[PDB]
Parts: C-alpha cells; structure tokens; sequence
C-alpha cells in the first residue's frame, strides 16, 4: 500500500492484438483486470518495477495540480527547474535567488515590498509598494496595485489587481480583472475575461465563468 | 605671463565650474601658460613650467595637484627632439597636451560602470564625507532597478556630510545621518564600505580626510569589505610607514591644529576601483612603477 502510480508503462506489440479480440475495453484499467480474471491461457503475466530515488506523477484535477506545482517550483524535479529554459524560448528567462525566487527580466518592484520564498515573476509584470507575496506563480505582462496579500495564489497572463485586495488559493484565468475592497475566500476560479465588482466577498467554492450559467439574462 | 595671470586664471576656472576637481584646473593653467610662451631653447622652457607648478602648488595644498603636474610634464614630451625648428615641437606638445586632457575626461564613466556591479539588492552601505564619484556610483546603480539604504557622517568641522545627504535626497533614497562618535555603534548594521581619496601611496595605503583610520580599523574587528575608488592621476611616489611620516605641508591647511588628512594601511583594505581596472593592493606597486615613465 506504498506505491505511488506513474502512468508510464512499456508495451509490446501483443497488447494491440488484445485490445482488437476485446471489443468491450475502454481503458487501461480494464485491460488490467480482465488480465488479471482470465487467467486460462495465452498473454497471461504481468511485472511490476519500482523506482525510489526519481520523480514521476500526472496531474488529473486542481488539487493535484497544485501539489504537483509546489513540487516543482522547490528543485525536486531537477535536470528541470525554471532557470533552465529547456522550451529555448527567447521570453522565459529568469535569474536565482536566495529563498528560491526566481526573477524575470525587466520587472519592476516598487518601495516595500516583501518577496517570502518560492516565488516566480515573468517579464512585464508591475508591482506597487508594500505587498505580500508568498508561495505564488505569476504569468507575463500583469498589474498590481498597492496593499496586496498574495499566499499559494496562481495567476495567468495579462492579470489586473485593483489595490487593497486580500486573495487566498485560487486560480484566474486569463485577462481577468478585479475591483477594489474584495476578499476571496479559498478555492475560487475565474475563467476568461471574468470581471468582479467591488465592495463584494465571495465564499468558499466560488466559480464564475461568462459562458452560460448553466446550459439571455 | 607673469604669475599673477596664473593665480587669476587659476581662480577664474575654479569658480566658474564647481563641478570640477583642482587638477583639471591646473592642467588647464599649465596648458594655457604653454601657449602662451616665446622661448627659443627646450629646457629653458622646462625651467619656466617647473616654476609656474612650484609656484601653482603654494596657493592650494592638495595631493593631487603635484602628481598631476609632474605627470603632464613627463608626458607631454615622449618624442620632441627631433627636428631643429622649436615650431614643430611647440605644435606637437601642444596636440599631446590636448590629448592629455581629453583623455583624463572618461575616467568617471568606466570606474561607476566598473564599480556598480559590486552592489547587492536591499542592502546597507556606509559612507564618509563628500565625494563626487561616490555619488556618481549611486547614480548609476540606481539607474539599475535596485534598492538600498544610506549611512552618512556629519565629518567635522564643515560639515561636509550634510551636503552629500542633500544631494542624495534629490533622488529619493533612504539616506540617514549620524554622528561622527557613533561610527562604531552603527558599523553592526553596515553591510560594506564604500570611501574617496586623496592620493594614493606606494605600498597601497591611502591617504584621505580626516577620520578614516578608526572607520577603517573597526569594520575590520567585525569582518566587512573596504571598498576605495581613485583616479589614475592621484598616484604619488611615497612610502610612509606611521602616521607621523607623512609630509607637514599636507596634514595643516594654509593636535590643536587639527591635521585635515590621514593615512590607511594597505592591510586593511580589500579591492581598490581606478580606471585601470580592478587591483588588489598588492599591483599598486607595479602600476605605479609601470605609469610613471
């Protein structure tokens, strides 16, 4: 009960052959147990191979996501961290700090403002005077205002952020945008293009999307 | 001309510019009274300007003026002794002399561009009285996207300290001032130190206003960088060895007399900034031998 799936597995040719006869598989899980219930004749044995001083995980929904991401930005996974730049791409680049913080180029910060640790800034961004920001991920090309908490929050490209605003885990898609006076409370998302008013404090679970609310008002 | 054209001269420049060093001014002075000459032989043309430095080094007593002087007159003069008409010898110093000054002019630029890699981000850096090239290493560095907080001295008896601190308020920087008995309670928070000069003496030291030997001696209890930065003609042949070797027409102004310059040994000093490059103290003694041809 001490084994974490990777989803990699080495296939011969046979396996084709044996999703053909079996019209009725669908996944690999399937295959799995059907193999493992016949267990007549023909293609019968299955092996298993355990690693322990490597790395490997698949992201299937935000919580993993965000475990997944988390590992990454703290050099677990590393022949690969940011500093890298393995995509060869002439707009990601990015200098390495104290703390892990990793810095983009031209950014500019103002007077105050405190960086905790594990914390990637891509190019273009602005950011005011006297912020927080801790544990965060931040896309190119965004605006921050002045008197900002940022804590495991995770920001896309061309993001804007109206002054004294509080944000707690959640994820904003792209070119959203968000007034003044408002707090959002954890696991919230924004999909494209989503605006929130101001003087508002949305609860926990909170999504918004502009596409129909739920499939002319 | 006589000496009372050079004094006026002299006089007349500085006051025109303030942003400008007393070498510069002296240069001109020389390169002016070379113009203005009629002679016939070469060495009695030698005599005329080793009197008019002699008699230019009597109204300001600076370090820097002398090194400037002797190394315009050992400069000027790499190869005039060539044809027998004193006219092509007269232009060619003249062009030599002209590229002499042009060439003193960029030294500014390449030690800010040199030195203002040296600085980190969010940082404390101490300093002592006033210096022009100091400011311009802040300026610069401040031209980088960076941030760092100032320390300064008030540096008795003029108080020559409050006139950087004004200037640094000009652009918007954290800049505080402290008392000049308080060097050691403050050096806990420093991170590096960053000072002038007034010449620089064979085996490294330095030789500077007034109070830079205690500054010196307690960032070195507590293990922090010494930085210096200097010009190439502040270069000076001497090899004092206490603090009673250097020369009595530089330590009073023209105990109770309260000598305006001291001396630091090259063991307390970590990297030195000249428009020569990057030198350990150790080098100073080949550069020197190597600049002074």
């Amino acid at each position: 009960y001490d084994l974490l799936d990777c989803h990699i597995s080495i296939c011969s040719p046979q396996v084709a052959q044996l999703f053909t006869d079996n019209f009725d598989y669908q996944t690999r899980d399937d295959f799995v147990r059907g193999l493992l219930v016949n267990e007549e004749i023909l293609g019968n044995q299955i092996h298993m191979h355990v690693t322990a001083k490597e790395y490997g995980a698949r992201v299937s929904n935000l919580h993993m996501y965000s475990a997944v991401c988390a590992d990454v930005i703290r050099r677990w996974v590393y022949p690969l961290t940011p500093e890298a730049n393995f995509t060869d791409s002439t707009t990601q680049s990015c200098t390495h700090s104290r703390h892990n913080i990793y810095r983009g180029p031209e950014v500019s910060l103002g007077h105050g403002s405190i960086l905790e640790e594990n914390v990637l800034l891509g190019s273009g961004t602005v950011i005011g005077s006297n912020c927080f920001i801790t544990n965060s991920v931040i896309g190119p090309g965004c605006h921050i205002g002045d008197n900002v908490v940022l804590d495991q929050t995770y920001l896309w490209q061309g993001v804007r952020v109206a002054a004294g605003a509080q944000i707690h885990q959640s994820l904003l898609c792209d070119n959203a945008e968000v007034k003044e006076r408002v707090t959002l409370k954890p696991r919230s998302v924004l999909t494209s293009q989503v605006v929130v008013g101001p003087n508002i404090t949305l609860p926990e679970g909170s999504v918004i999307s502009l596409h129909p609310p739920d499939a002319m008002k | 001309m006589d000496d009372k054209e050079l004094i006026e001269y002299f006089k007349s420049q500085m006051k025109e510019d303030p942003d400008m060093a007393s070498a510069v001014a002296a240069i001109r002075t020389l390169l002016e009274f070379l113009k203005r000459d009629k002679g016939e032989t070469i060495q009695g043309l030698r005599a005329n300007l080793t009197s008019a430095i002699e008699t230019l080094c009597g109204v300001d007593s600076s370090v820097a003026v002398s090194s400037g002087g002797e190394l315009f007159l050992r400069f000027i003069s790499l190869a005039s002794l060539e044809y027998s008409d004193y006219s092509k010898c007269k232009k060619i110093m003249i062009e030599r002399g002209e590229l002499f000054l042009r060439r003193i002019s960029l030294s500014r630029n390449k030690i800010a561009d040199l030195c203002h890699t040296f600085i980190k981000d969010g940082a404390t850096i101490l300093t002592h009285a006033y210096s022009r090239v100091v400011l311009r290493v802040l300026e610069a560095a401040v031209a980088a996207k960076k941030r760092f907080s100032v320390y300064v001295t008030e540096s008795q008896p003029d108080l020559s300290g409050k006139k950087m601190a004004k200037a640094l308020c000009h652009l918007n920087v954290p800049v505080t001032v402290v008392l000049d008995a308080a060097v050691g309670y403050i050096m806990e928070k420093a991170d590096l130190v960053i000072v002038g000069a007034e010449g620089v003496v064979e085996n490294g030291g330095i030789i500077n206003k007034i109070g830079t030997n205690q500054m010196a001696v307690c960032a070195k209890a507590q293990n922090k960088p010494f930085y210096v930065v200097a010009e190439s003609f502040k270069f000076v042949r001497l090899f004092p060895l206490n603090q009673q070797d250097v020369p009595d027409k530089f330590k009073y102004k023209a105990k109770e007399e309260h000598p305006w310059v001291d001396y630091t040994a090259p063991s307390l000093i970590t990297l030195l900034f000249t428009d020569l490059g990057v030198l350990t103290p150790s080098a100073v003694s080949d550069e020197l031998i190597k600049l002074y041809l």
